[PDB]
C-alpha cells in the first residue's frame, strides 16, 4: 500500500503523517510500538532462555593406543558443534521472518484502525494514504489518533460536501 | 487535507537473511555471535590460574628441576600449559595412566603439600639422593624434587618396610616410580641384587612391579627407563610400600580438595591482574550474547560456540528508504 | 528488566542509573525528566553511540561500564530501557522509579 | 473488529448468533468446526507419531580409572537431553501460534462468507454483526446459514429501504 | 433482526505459550508433559522383576550368604537394586571387569543356574568347602554359595585339572577367584608351596595368574585378597581349569538366555501385582503423553524425558469474556 | 474466492484470462512468477548449503571385554540420527507451509494490484473476475496487464452505463 | 468484456504434507531424499579400492597364503571387506590391539612392503622358515608371508640381538609374534629351554613377554596360540628385538603414508571401471540432494542419510482442478 | 547458479551447454534463441522428460550425462536453468553469456 518508508519521523516505528492549513508533521503511534517492541523482547528473553549457558567444556587427552576413543570423543564434539550451528541459524531465520511478518501485519491493523475510525467517511487514495471529505483541524488530526473519532460530528458536512464529487 | 500511516527508514547498513530472501537492510538487529577477546589470561572469579610455564602436568607433579618455582603455589582455577612446554619425565619412561591423572587433576582446586617420608630419618639403612645428568640443573647433575632415588648403603640393600596413614581429612595422591637399569653391571652395583620387585598394597590398590633390563635406545642420553605410578588414598586408609630394590621412593605428596569449573587449557597469552566470567585459550569474553565462535574449550559460564559468522537478529523493520 | 536510578543555582548534579531485571545488559538504556515526559539522554549498548535532547546542546557526557552495570550522568527524573538504538519516547517500555 | 468471544454458544468453537420476531438465540456451524478440529488433529497426531519412543535409558558404570569414558557418556546424555528438551519447547511454541493463526482464519472466512452471502443486503458494523435491511424470519436466517441466502427474493424490498439511509 | 458471527468462549483457566506472546488464556489445551506416578514397582507385561535387596549384583552373582533367597528366581523383565545394597563381595578384594559383567548381565531375561562342578565329586584330592568369618551366616563362619574354596588334603595340594563342555544351547557364565595370602605362613598352611599359578584357557579365553603375598590394611576384619574373574562360553565350547595353588572353583555357573528391552535400575519403591507399559524408578509413568519430566532412566515404552516444567499446546480458542 | 485453478493457461503459475470483441484466451505475468521463482530457488539453496556432507562414517570393531564402548557408539550414532530424521521432516514442513502460503500472498497481491488499476470501472464478483462497464479492446487489455490503465480514458463514458443497472 | 486472475492447474498428481494438512495435491515437486544408487564399487578419485574379497585386514596386514595376490597392491582410496571374508589368523591366537591396527589403517593412503630383516642373513644362527598345517597352501604345509618363524640349529638357540633403523622418511608398521606352545615337549624342541623370554624395546615402546604352556581346545586344528604384536615406528627411530625364544621374527614390515578419507566398508557389490564421488556398501551415489536413506556408512561426499520413507518439497501452486 | 554454452543452407550443427556454478545439477535447463527471445527446448532433470517449441516437430533430440553435467541439442542461442520442470520462458532466471 505505502510506497515507503519514512526519513523524518523518528519518535517510533509506526506513526502518522499529516497535512492541514495549520501544520503538518510526523508522529509515531505509541500503543502500537510499545505493542511491538513487547513482542520483539518476548523473542529475546525466549532465544536466552532457551539457550543453557556452556560450562567448561577443556578437551582430553588420549594415550597413543587410543584412537578408537579419541575419534569418537570427536565425534561427539563434532555432532553437537553441527547440530547447535544448525539450531542457530534456523531459529535467526524464522525469528526474522516472523518478526518482519509481524510488522507487516501491525502496518496494516493500524492502517485498517484509522479507516474505521473515520466511519468510510474519507476517500480512501491507494497509495496507503486517504484524503478527508471533511475539513480536519488539528482537534480533529488529534482526535484520529486518541481514537475517540467522533463521525456525527461532521457527518453533515461530509454528505454536503460530497454532492460535487 | 490528508492523513496516512507508514514506519521507521534510518541510514543502517545492516543485513539479515531470511527463509525467502536473502542480504535484507532492516533497520534495527541484534548480534547473537560474539568474536570479539582481550587476549589476556585474566583471573576467573577472583582465583589466579595454575601458569606452569617450561613444564607440564608431569613435570609439575614429578618436581622437576625447572619447575622448582611453582612448589610454593596452593590454590588456583584453572591449569595453564603452553606450546612450549616440553619439560616433564627429564628420564625416559612412561608414565602409566597419566591422561587419568590429568582428568584426576582437573577437579581440584588447591592442594598441600607435605613430606610423607622423611629423607633425614625413614631411610635409615639406605643412601638417599642419587642423581643424573638427564636432569641436570644449574649445571650440576640432579633429579626430581617430589621423588627420592634410593640406593645401596656399605655394600648392602636391606628391603624396605615404610607405610602411611592418611590422617589428613581429605584425599592424598602418592607418586613414585621403578627403576629400569640397561644392564645387569648397573643393577648389581646400584642394588646388589639381580631380581628385585616393588609391591604397593592399600584397601583400594595393590599392585607388584618387576624389573626389565635390557640396551634400548639413547633418549635424552640414557639407555635406562623410570615408570611412574600413582594413586589416591581415601581418608583413614593406610598405604604400605615393600622393595628390595628399583624404588624411586616418595618424598613429597599432596592432599587434594575437589571443586567444581576447574581444567586444563593450552595457551600463548600473557597474565595481567583482570577479572572475567568467560575465558578461552585467546582471550577473555565481556559480553552477554547467546553465540560465540571464538573458541570451543572454555572455563567458566560461556555462550555457545557455532561455526557461524554472523547471527543477526531483526529487532526492527525493513530498510526501504 | 528494570532499571534503578539515584539542585542549586549553579553547578551541575551527578547522577546514576542500574540496570536490574533479566539480563538487560542487552538493552539500551536512557535518560527522561518530568516537570510533560520528555527524553534528556540516551546510550548505546557497549557505549557505540550517544544522543542528547536540544537542551543538552552536546552537554554532559554519558557513559556507562562494567560495575554494576551503571551509567552515569553528569556535566523528577527517570530511566528506562529500550531494545532500540535510538533516543525516541515511543521506543522506551520498562521504567525507573524516578529520583 | 470481534470483540471477544460469545459466553452464550454452548456448541461449537464457531457459531452464529441471531434475534428476529420469532426469538433469539446461537448455534454452531458445523463445516468451519469440523475444519477446524480436523486441523488441529493433525498437529496432534503429527506431534505424537514424529516424536519416538525412549527405549532402556538405563545407566552404566566405571572404575576409578575411567573417569575419561565416565565423562564422555555423562557428555552424551547431557547433550541429548539439552538438544530434545530444546526441540521439544520450540515445538510446542511453533503448533501454538499456528493454531491460534488458524483459529483467526476460520474466523475471518466465515464472516467474509457471511458477508459475501448477504451481498450487501445489509449494513455492516465493526463488531461483526450484520443488519439487514428487510424483515429476516427464520427461514431467512437458516438461509444465511445453509449458504443460499436467496438475494433476488429479498433484495425487491431493500431497493425501497436502503434509501431509507 | 440480525444475525452475526463470533467464537467460543468460556471461563477456563489454561495458559500457554507462544513466540511472541506469554501467559495466553485458553479455552482448552492439552497437556503434553506428564508429571505424575503411581510409585511402585510393577509387573512389567506380565512378567515380575528382580528384586535385589541386601545385596548387590556381585553378591547375586556370586551368591553371598546373606541374599540366598534369590537363587529360586529363574526369569525377570528387569533388575531392580536398593539405595542399601552392601552386601556384594563379603571377602576384600578385586572383581575384575565387573562393570563389563553389569553391562552383559543387563541383557539377560532368564537363565539355568546349574552345578558346572560337582563339589562332592569333582575335587577328589583336596578339601572342599573353606570358611572365612567375613561371610558370617546366622553367627557361623560360612562362604559363597556359588564359589568353592578349595585347600590341602592329608598334607599335600596336588595339581587340578579339571574342564567343562558346554553342551547347554546357550552362552554358560562361568566366575572363580584367585587368593592372595598376607604372608607365607598362611600360603604354605593352606596349599604348601610357596609358588603357584593358575590357569584358564578356552576357545577364545586365555590367562596365567599368579598369587602376591604381602601385608595390608584389613578390610572387612581381613588382611588378605581374593580377585574374581568371569568368562562366556559359547555353545559347544569347552573352558579348561589347570591349577597349583590359590584356587577358588567354580560351583554354580549361570546358561543365560539373551533379551531386549532389559536393564539394571536402583530404586527405594516397593513391589505391588500391577501390569504397567512405562516403569521409571520412582513409579509407573502409565500415561500416553509425549513428554515426562519424571526420571531419564527409562525400561519400556516410555515417553521422552525433558528438564521442561509444562508444556501446553493449544487445541481450542483465545477466551475474552 | 477464485474457484480453483486454470488448466487452460501452460505458461507461468499466476496468469490473466480475457475475453472481448477481439479475441479471448490466457497470459502469463512474467514479473510475479520470476520473483516466485526466485523465492524458490532461494529455499533450495538454504537447504543445500545449511546441510553438511557426511564426509565419512565408516563402521568401528569392538572386543569382547569393550561392550560398554560399543553400546555408547551406538547410542551416539543412534541419537544423531534420530536428532537429524527429526530436524529434516520439521525442515520440510515448514518450508512448504511457508511455500504454499507464499503462492497464496503473491495470488492476492497481484489481484488488489488489479483492483487498484481499475478502481471501480468494474463490477467485481466472487469468483475474482472483473466484468468493465466500458469497451475494452486489446489494447486496453495489453495495458491492464502491462500496468498502464488510464482511468479517465475509460472511466467517465461508463457513468450512464453504469446508472442505468 | 471480462478479465479475471487465477493460478495453473496441471494434471500431474503429486502430494505433499504440512503441518496443518495432510496428502495436498502440488503441481510440481522436489524430492530432497535419494533412493536411487549404482549398485556398484565405484572408483574414488580415479584410484581403486583395496577390494580383500576372500581375506580380512588380519589376513591381509599378516600376509597369510591365501591372498598373496595382495602383496603387490601399494595405492588405494579405501578398504572392502566382503561377508564371507574368513581367512584371517590362520593359526590360532589373539592379535592384541587388532581394532586399534584396524583405526590406525584406517587413514592410509598407501604404503611400501619393504625387508626389515633379510631372511638369507640377518638370522645367520637360526633356522628360517617353519611351517604348519593351519596356513596350507595349495596342499601343502605354509606360513604367514610377513613374518618369519625362527627355530633352533644344531640342537641350540643363540640370543637374538637385531634392531633395524628407520632410515625411511615414514612410520614402519612392524609385526611379530609370541608363540605359546602347549606343552614342555614342544619348547624344548623347538627352543631347548623351558623358561625364555621376548623383550621388545623403542624410543617410545618398551615390553616383555613370556610363555604360556598350558592344554588348550583345538582351534583349527593346533592346541597351541600365537600372540601378535605391533608397532609404529617414528621416522628416525630404532627398534631393538632381544628374544631367548618364542619369537615370530618380522620378516616384511610398511612404510606407512597417512591421508584423509580412507575407510573400512563390508560391501557385497562387484567392481566396475565406473567413477564416483560418494561410495556405500550398496552401491555408489549419484545425485547432490541434501538427503540419503541407502545406508549410514559414506565414504567421500555422500549426502546424509535419515530415516525418512519421502521428504518431498513444494515447489508449485496447490492443484484444484 | 550459471550455464555456460558453445549455420549455413544444409545439415544441423551441434551446440552443447555445460552447468556452471552452485550445484546446479538439480534444476533443469532449458534452450532459447533471439533474432525476440523464444523457448527451443527444455529438459528435466536425470532426463525423466523432454519439451521442444513448435519449430522443433519432436526433431532435435535433446540429452544430458556424465561429462561435465553437460547437455547437447543436435539433430543468437542461449541456454538457462529453472528449478521448475516446465518450457515455459517464466521459470528460467540464469542465463547463459550466448553463442
Ligand atoms: C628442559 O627442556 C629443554 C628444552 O626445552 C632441555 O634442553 C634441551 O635439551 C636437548 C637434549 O639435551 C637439546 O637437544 C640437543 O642439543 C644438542 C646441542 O647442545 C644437539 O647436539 C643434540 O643433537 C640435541 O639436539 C636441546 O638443544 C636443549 N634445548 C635448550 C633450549 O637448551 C632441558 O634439558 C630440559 N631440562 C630438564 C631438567 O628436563
Ligand atoms: C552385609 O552388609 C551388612 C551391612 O553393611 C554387614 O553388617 C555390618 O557388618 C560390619 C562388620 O561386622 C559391622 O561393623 C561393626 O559394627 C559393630 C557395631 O554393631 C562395631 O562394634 C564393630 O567395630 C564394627 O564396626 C556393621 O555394624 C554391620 N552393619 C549392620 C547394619 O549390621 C554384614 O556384615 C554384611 N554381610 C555379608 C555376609 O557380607
Ligand atoms: C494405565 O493407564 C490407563 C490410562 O492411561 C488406564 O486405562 C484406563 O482404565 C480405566 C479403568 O481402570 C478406564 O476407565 C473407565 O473407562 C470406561 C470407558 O467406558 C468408563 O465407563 C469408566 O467409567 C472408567 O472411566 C479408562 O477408560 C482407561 N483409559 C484411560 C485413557 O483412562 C489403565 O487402567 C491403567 N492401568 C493399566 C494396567 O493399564
Ligand atoms: C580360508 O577360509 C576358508 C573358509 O572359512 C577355510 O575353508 C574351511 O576350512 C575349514 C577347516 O579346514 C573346513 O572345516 C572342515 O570341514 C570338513 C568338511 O569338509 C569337516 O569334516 C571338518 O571337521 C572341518 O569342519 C571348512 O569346510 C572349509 N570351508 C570351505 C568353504 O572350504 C580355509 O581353510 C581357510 N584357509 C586359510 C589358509 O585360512
Ligand atoms: C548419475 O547416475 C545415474 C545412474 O547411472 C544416471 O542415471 C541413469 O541414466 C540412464 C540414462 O538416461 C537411465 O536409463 C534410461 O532410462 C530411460 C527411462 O527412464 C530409458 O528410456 C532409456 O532407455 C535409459 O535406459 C537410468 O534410468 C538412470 N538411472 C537413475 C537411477 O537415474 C545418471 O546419468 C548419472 N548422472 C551423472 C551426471 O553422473
Ligand atoms: C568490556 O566492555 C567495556 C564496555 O563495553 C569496554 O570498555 C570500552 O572499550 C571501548 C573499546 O572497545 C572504549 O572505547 C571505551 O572507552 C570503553 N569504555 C569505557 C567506559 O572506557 C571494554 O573495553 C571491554 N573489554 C574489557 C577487557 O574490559
Ligand atoms: C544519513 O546519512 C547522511 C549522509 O550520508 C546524513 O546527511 C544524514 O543526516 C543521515 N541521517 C540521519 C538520520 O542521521
Ligand atoms: C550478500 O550475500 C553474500 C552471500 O551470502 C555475502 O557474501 C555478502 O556479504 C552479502 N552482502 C551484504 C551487503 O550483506
Ligand atoms: C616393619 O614394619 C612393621 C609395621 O609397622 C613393624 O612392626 C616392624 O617393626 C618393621 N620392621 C622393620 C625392620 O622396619
Ligand atoms: C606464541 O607467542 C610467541 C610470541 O608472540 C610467538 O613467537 C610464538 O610463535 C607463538 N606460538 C604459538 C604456538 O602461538
Ligand atoms: C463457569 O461459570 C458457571 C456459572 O456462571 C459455572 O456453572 C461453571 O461451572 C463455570 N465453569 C467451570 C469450568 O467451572
Ligand atoms: C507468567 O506467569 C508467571 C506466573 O505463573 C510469572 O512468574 C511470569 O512472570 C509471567 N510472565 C509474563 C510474561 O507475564
Ligand atoms: C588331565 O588332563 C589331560 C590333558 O593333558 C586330560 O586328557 C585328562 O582327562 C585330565 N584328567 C582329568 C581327570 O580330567
Ligand atoms: C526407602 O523405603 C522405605 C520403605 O518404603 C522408606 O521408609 C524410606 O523413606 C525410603 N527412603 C527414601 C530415601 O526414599
Ligand atoms: C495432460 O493432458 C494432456 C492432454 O490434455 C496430455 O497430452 C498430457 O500427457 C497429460 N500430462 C501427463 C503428465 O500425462
Ligand atoms: C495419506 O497417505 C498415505 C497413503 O498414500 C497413508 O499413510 C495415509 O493414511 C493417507 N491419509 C492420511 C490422513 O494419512
Ligand atoms: C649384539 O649387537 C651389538 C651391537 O648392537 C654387538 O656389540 C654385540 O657384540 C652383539 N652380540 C651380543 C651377544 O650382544
Ligand atoms: C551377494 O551377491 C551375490 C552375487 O550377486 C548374490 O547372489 C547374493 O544374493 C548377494 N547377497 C547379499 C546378502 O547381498
Amino acid at each position: 500500500f505505502i510506497e515507503g518508508g519514512w526519513t523524518g519521523m523518528i519518535d517510533g516505528w509506526y506513526g502518522y503523517h499529516w497535512q492541514n492549513e495549520q501544520g503538518s508533521g510526523y508522529a509515531a503511534d505509541q500503543k502500537s510500538t510499545q505493542n511491538a517492541i513487547n513482542g520483539i523482547t518476548n523473542i529475546v528473553n525466549s532465544v536466552i532462555e532457551k539457550m543453557n549457558t556452556q560450562f567448561t567444556a577443556v578437551g582430553k587427552e588420549f594415550n597413543n593406543l587410543e584412537k578408537r576413543m579419541e575419534n569418537l570423543n570427536k565425534k561427539v564434539d563434532d555432532g553437537f558443534l553441527d547440530i547447535w550451528t544448525y539450531n542457530a541459524e534456523l531459529l535467526v531465520l524464522l525469528i526474522n521472518e516472523r518478526t518482519l511478518d509481524f510488522h507487516d501485519s501491525n502496518v496494516k491493523n493500524l492502517y485498517e484502525k484509522v479507516k474505521n475510525q473515520l466511519r468510510n467517511n474519507a476517500k480512501e487514495i491507494g497509495n496507503g494514504c486517504f484524503e478527508f471529505y471533511h475539513k480536519c483541524n488539528n482537534e480533529c488530526m488529534e482526535s484520529v489518533k486518541n481514537g475517540t473519532y467522533d463521525y456525527p460530528k461532521y457527518s453533515e458536512e461530509s454528505k454536503l460536501n460530497r454532492e460535487k464529487i | 487535507d490528508t492523513i496516512c500511516i507508514g514506519y521507521h527508514a534510518n541510514n543502517s547498513t545492516d543485513t539479515v537473511d531470511t527463509v525467502l530472501e536473502k542480504n535484507v537492510t532492516v533497520t534495527h538487529s541484534v548480534n547473537l555471535l560474539e568474536d570479539s577477546h582481550n587476549g589476556k589470561l585474566c583471573r576467573l572469579k577472583g582465583i589466579a590460574p595454575l601458569q606452569l610455564g617450561k613444564c607440564n602436568i608431569a613435570g609439575w607433579i614429578l618436581g622437576n628441576p625447572e619447575c622448582e618455582s611453582l612448589l610454593s603455589e596452593r590454590s588456583w582455577s584453572y591449569i595453564v600449559e603452553t606450546p612450549n612446554s616440553e619439560n616433564g619425565t627429564c628420564f625416559p619412561g612412561d608414565f602409566i595412566d597419566y591422561e587419568e591423572l590429568r582428568e584426576q587433576l582437573s577437579s581440584v582446586s588447591s592442594f598441600e603439600r607435605f613430606e610423607i617420608f622423611s629423607k633425614e630419618s625413614s631411610w635409615p639403612k639406605h643412601t638417599t639422593g642419587g642423581v643424573t645428568a638427564a636432569c641436570s640443573h644449574a649445571g650440576k647433575s640432579s633429579f626430581y624434587r617430589n621423588l627420592l632415588w634410593l640406593t645401596e648403603k656399605d655394600g648392602s640393600y636391606p628391603n624396605l618396610n615404610n607405610s602411611y596413614v592418611n590422617k589428613k581429612g581429605k584425599e592424598v595422591l602418592v607418586l613414585w616410580g621403578v627403576h629400569h637399569p640397561s644392564n645387569i653391571k648397573d643393577q648389581q652395583t646400584l642394588y646388589q641384587k639381580e631380581n628385585a620387585y616393588v609391591s604397593v598394597v592399600s584397601s583400594n590398590y595393590n599392585r607388584r612391579f618387576t624389573p626389565e633390563i635390557a640396551e634400548r635406545p639413547k633418549v635424552r642420553g640414557q639407555a635406562g627407563r623410570i615408570n611412574y605410578y600413582w594413586t589416591l588414598l581415601k581418608p583413614g586408609d593406610t598405604i604400605m610400600f615393600e622393595a628390595n630394590g628399583n624404588l624411586i621412593a616418595p618424598w613429597y605428596a599432596f592432599a587434594l580438595s575437589r571443586g567444581f569449573g576447574s581444567g586444563i587449557i593450552t595457551s600463548n597469552a600473557s597474565m595481567h591482574e583482570c577479572d572475567t566470567k568467560c575465558q578461552t585459550p585467546q582471550g577473555a569474553i565481556n559480553s552477554s550474547l547467546p553465540f560465540q565462535n571464538i573458541h570451543p574449550i572454555t572455563i567458566g559460564e560461556c555462550p555457545k560456540y557455532v561455526r557461524s559468522t554472523k547471527l543477526r537478529m531483526v529487532t526492527g523493520l525493513r530498510n526501504i528508504p | 528488566v528494570q532499571l534503578v536510578e539515584s539542585v542549586q543555582p549553579g553547578g551541575s548534579l551527578r547522577l546514576s542509573c542500574a540496570a536490574s531485571g533479566k539480563y538487560v545488559n542487552l538493552m539500551s538504556l536512557g535518560w527522561f525528566r518530568q516537570a510533560g515526559l520528555e527524553a534528556v539522554a540516551a546510550i548505546s549498548f557497549d557505549g557505540k553511540k550517544t544522543y542528547y535532547a536540544d537542551s543538552v546542546k552536546g552537554r554532559f557526557t554519558i557513559s556507562r561500564d562494567n560495575s554494576k552495570n551503571t551509567l552515569y550522568l553528569q556535566m523528577v527524573y527517570y530511566c528506562a530501557a529500550s531494545v532500540v538504538d535510538s533516543l525516541g519516547v515511543g521506543f522506551y517500555s520498562y521504567w525507573g522509579q524516578g529520583t
